[PDB]
């Protein structure tokens, strides 16, 4: 029960990391989106391998 | 004996960005020209004798 906050946080995060995209309540399967943070790591990779 | 620039060009290209500036004095020295070292004398050779 001392690490009960840990399992409660991970229980949300497992549902949240594979969060699904709903259009009008309808789930669109095969909807691939690239994050703003994922795309900003593609930039910082590309900026660092050009700077080197 | 390849030339010194294509050794500089290769060994800078195959050096990652983290260890680049540490490894620049070992590329400066690997492509410095040879100046042969002074042996001890043992002078007065056969044509000087």
């Amino acid at each position: 029960a001392k690490n009960a906050s840990e399992v409660s946080e991970l229980l949300a995060k497992s549902l949240a990391e594979k969060a699904v995209v709903t259009e009008g309540g309808k789930v669109v399967e095969g909807f691939s989106y690239v994050s703003k943070a994922v795309a900003a790591k593609v930039i910082a990779t590309r900026r660092a391998e050009v700077h080197e | 004996e390849g030339n010194s620039v294509a050794g500089i060009i290769k060994s800078v290209n195959e050096t990652s960005g983290a260890n680049l500036l540490s490894s620049l004095k070992t590329i400066k020295a690997q492509a410095a020209p040879i100046y042969p070292a002074a042996a001890s004398s043992t002078g007065y050779s056969t044509q000087a004798k």
